[PDB]
């Protein structure tokens, strides 16, 4: 079993 | 980590049903996700759908697809081809827990064939606009069954079998090109590599 | 009944970042960026589950173009230091020549940056000592365990050390017999 | 969208190539997919929010780069014929492998080892078959496009200076005039299908016109023939009473 | 360091209820230990929880498939990173270990874990809540927990002194006497 990263979003600029 | 599908291109007859064989064996991912990708003829590559969860059945455009978890398959059917389904179909999965990277199948050419209600298979010799000579072989109005060899001759020119919609008339035709700069070439013998249908017409010039 | 936390931030202008998992407040594991593995808390859990270490420093790589974005937002203001609880614990029964390990625990800090030390009988003592990540709170400060491996005598004494911006002076915890 | 840049491209071996792409969907991660010759569809790079993130051990040569997370540009600083592929641009939300990748129209490399093997298309269009007229009151024209390499055409067909759609088939793939060697100059057909009176209208014009993307204006020439730039061919004929 | 320090921090929080029957997905960008944008699965969208987020909640809702994607974190994020480490997070069992000293009577379970637990004490054969007083739940960082009961009731004569543990990782009560 391999764990998953939810990725982190790029903010608005 | 691969991905294997059918190979080269099938040919359907439109209303039959299709099955693309797609299994995967990656050796190092556990829980992968799978998808099918289309591109139409002179489009993109764009998604067909797609099973992100071990077990479930994706649907589009009355295409299906379902990740087994026991035969490591995501085969692709459709009940009912219709015409605008000729197009190149990819397999691809990827890792859930990584990087999306796709491993792509390498590729289905679906080439749908329409039915011919009224055949009316003849050869025609066509000259040129602007030149008496040459001219080129057109066999058209054949059945859908008729297969065009290519020319096994590499001064002869033969294309593939075509298929036109006159919209207008709501008519199609199939129809190949055959040329060649041989003098001993004749629209007669253009197809003699070909099983043409016996009634084709061979009108005389 | 349960709660699993993916716990990620960045720290300027220290360059600092980190990658955890939290599981009912005890990590599963860490993305050491410096060698781009992972670290499981047990190596029990290593054998089996996995993680890719690289996704975790490409969340490492937005958080921080974000935290830019982020303080441009807020004209450059900056965070308001807050001083550590500390305590230093036992972990079993004390007993004469029976070896325990000492728990120093910093709580409710932030910035999450801590200069901590063993001190024994006055002297540092280096060597032994374990640690752990900054580990996350609901008030969204930080955790930190340091644990010490000792024997147990009557002619030693033991203190946890604190360095913290929060705190005026270093902050120190006592722990005899 | 997913815009990419160019879409043809001829080059020889040893020169430098530039491909740009953009995608206005506000996703955070893009890539480069490599097409070869053979239908096969391979990932070259990942990049998400301007690092890379996946590199699937390109050569050196490939030097991707993006100062912007909308933009993905790629380089190669000097091509070798290996490099001749279709180069898909394609954006992804985010890096997660859930993701639907959405993909571009394509950049189509061609690296040549002698740019004294790029010739433009001879057009010919052929005239309906008097024989087809009074035996099924059709009329079939076909256009060859003849002697062009690489294989970098679009055609298509112009009835009273306007684009027609229906009633034309084109080849889906040309053929090699001489398919034994590797660098044979190719032939395409089409077929444009018109009733029998149409075609017999002598104010009805029927034009095939084949573009067709060769070297740029920049590009030294030495030989004598023409500079195979960019161009259009085109072969036309006008309806016939009798 | 004179200086200012900036702190970004995100956390994707996995809620669970009867196992992975009920979840709760919950993204949380914060600045500076305050929360700035969240979104949530029960609201279903990103949504500002101060100012200083609406820019983020208007751009990452309209992104194409971003609302779908975040819809689905509770069973391709929350669900499966739950059964990937279901083995060794909510089966974890390790039992305690009592020992009681006198210094009053103190009862000491450590080593344990999960967190729930239960001890009390008899004196002798009924339990007497009066003069208890209780360390709570202590938390070793390395999953394991410790906890004390010090107890003000001196015995006298030949009183039997027992403290009793009840842990989820053993089927009967763990006793032992003083
Ligand atoms: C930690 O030690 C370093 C050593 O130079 C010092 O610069 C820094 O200010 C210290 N931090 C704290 C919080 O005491």
């Amino acid at each position: 079993g391999g764990y998953r990263a939810r990725p982190a979003k790029a903010a608005a600029t | 980590d691969s991905v294997t599908q059918t190979e080269g291109q099938v040919t359907v007859s439109e209303s039959k049903s299709l099955i693309i064989n797609c299994t995967y064996s990656a050796t190092s991912i556990a829980y992968p996700n799978l998808f099918w990708y289309v591109r139409y003829p002179g489009e993109g590559l764009q998604l067909l759908l797609k099973v992100i969860t071990a077990g479930q059945k994706g649907s589009s455009r009355g295409f299906e697809a379902t990740y087994n978890k026991e035969t490591t398959s995501f085969h692709l059917q459709k009940a009912s081809v219709q015409e605008s389904d000729s197009a190149v179909y990819y397999c691809a999965l990827s890792d859930s827990s990584s990087f999306s990277k796709l491993v792509f199948g390498q590729g289905t050419s679906l080439s749908v064939v329409p039915n011919i209600q009224n055949p009316d298979p003849a050869v025609y010799q066509l000259r040129d606009s602007k030149s008496s000579d040459k001219s080129v072989c057109l066999f058209t109005d054949f059945d859908s069954q008729t297969n065009v060899s290519q020319s096994k001759d590499s001064d002869v020119y033969i294309t593939d079998k075509c298929v036109l919609d006159m919209r207008s008339m709501d008519f199609k035709s199939n129809s190949a090109v055959a040329w060649s700069n041989k003098s001993d070439f004749a629209c007669a013998n253009a197809f003699n590599n070909s099983i043409i249908p016996e009634d084709t017409f061979f009108p005389s010039p | 009944e349960h709660v699993i936390i993916q716990a990620e931030f960045y720290l300027n202008p220290d360059q600092s970042g980190e990658f955890m998992f939290d599981f009912d407040g005890d990590e599963i594991f860490h993305v050491d960026m410096a060698k781009k593995e992972t670290v499981w808390r047990l190596e029990e859990f290593g054998r089996f589950a996995s993680f890719e270490a690289q996704g975790a420093l490409a969340n490492i790589a937005v958080d921080k173009a974000n935290l830019e974005i982020m303080t441009k937002r807020s004209n450059y203001t900056p965070i308001t230091n807050v001083p550590p609880e500390v305590t230093v614990l036992t972990n079993s029964p004390v007993e004469l020549r029976e070896p325990n390990v000492l728990i120093c625990f910093i709580d409710k800090f932030t910035p999450p940056v801590v200069n901590v030390t063993w001190l024994r009988n006055g002297k540092p003592v280096t060597t032994g000592v374990s640690e752990t990540v900054f580990l996350p709170r609901e008030d969204h400060l930080f955790r930190k365990f340091h644990y010490l491996p000792f024997l147990p005598s009557t002619e030693d004494v033991y203190d946890c050390r604190v360095e913290h911006w929060g705190l005026d002076e270093p902050l120190l915890k006592h722990w005899e017999f | 969208a997913v815009f990419q840049t160019p879409n043809y491209h001829v080059t020889q071996v040893g020169n430098e190539v530039s491909f740009n792409c953009k995608q206005t969907l506000g996703h955070d991660t893009m890539y480069w997919y490599k097409q070869d010759s053979k239908k096969l569809l391979k990932i070259m790079f990942s990049y998400n929010n301007k690092q890379l993130i996946v590199n699937e051990t390109v050569p050196r040569r490939f030097s991707p780069q993006s100062s912007d997370k909308a933009h993905l540009n790629l380089r190669i600083k000097s091509v070798e014929p290996e490099d001749s592929a279709v180069y898909l641009c394609a954006s992804s939300l985010d890096w997660a492998s859930q993701n639907t990748l959405y993909f571009g129209a394509g950049t189509r490399l061609s690296v040549l080892e002698d740019l004294n093997k790029v010739f433009p298309p001879e057009v010919a269009v052929f005239e309906p078959s008097e024989a087809e007229i009074s035996h099924t009151q059709k009329a079939t024209l076909v256009c060859l496009a003849t002697g062009f390499f690489p294989d970098h055409v679009e055609l298509s067909w112009w009835v009273n200076g306007k684009e027609v759609h229906s009633g034309v088939c084109t080849d889906p793939q040309p053929l090699k005039e001489q398919p034994a060697l590797n660098d044979s100059r190719y032939a395409l057909s089409s077929r444009l299908r018109v009733s029998a009176t149409f075609w017999q209208n002598p104010r009805n014009h029927f034009r095939c016109q084949v573009q067709f993307y060769g070297l740029s204006e920049n590009d030294e020439w030495t030989q004598d023939r023409a500079k195979p730039v960019t161009q259009i061919v085109s072969a036309e004929a006008w309806g016939r009473a009798d | 360091d004179t200086r200012p320090r900036f702190l970004e921090q995100v956390k994707h929080e996995c809620h669970f209820f009867n196992g992975t029957e009920r979840v709760r997905f919950l993204d949380r960008y914060f600045y500076h230990q305050e929360e700035y944008v969240r979104f949530d699965s029960d609201v279903g969208e990103y949504r500002a929880v101060t100012e200083l987020g609406r820019p983020d909640a208007e751009y990452w809702n309209s992104q194409k498939d971003l609302l779908e994607q975040k819809r689905a974190a509770v069973d391709t994020y929350c669900r499966h990173n739950y059964g990937v480490g279901e083995s060794f997070t909510v089966q974890r069992r390790v039992y305690p270990e009592v020992t009681v000293y006198p210094a009053l009577l103190v009862c000491s379970v450590n080593g344990f874990y999960p967190g729930s637990i239960e001890v009390r004490w008899f004196r002798n054969g009924q339990e007497e809540k009066t003069g208890v007083v209780s360390t709570g739940l202590i938390q070793n960082g390395d999953w394991t927990f410790q906890t004390l009961v010090m107890l003000e009731t001196v015995p006298r004569s030949g009183e039997v002194y027992t403290c009793q543990v009840e842990h989820p990782s053993l089927t009967s009560p763990l006793t032992v006497e003083w």
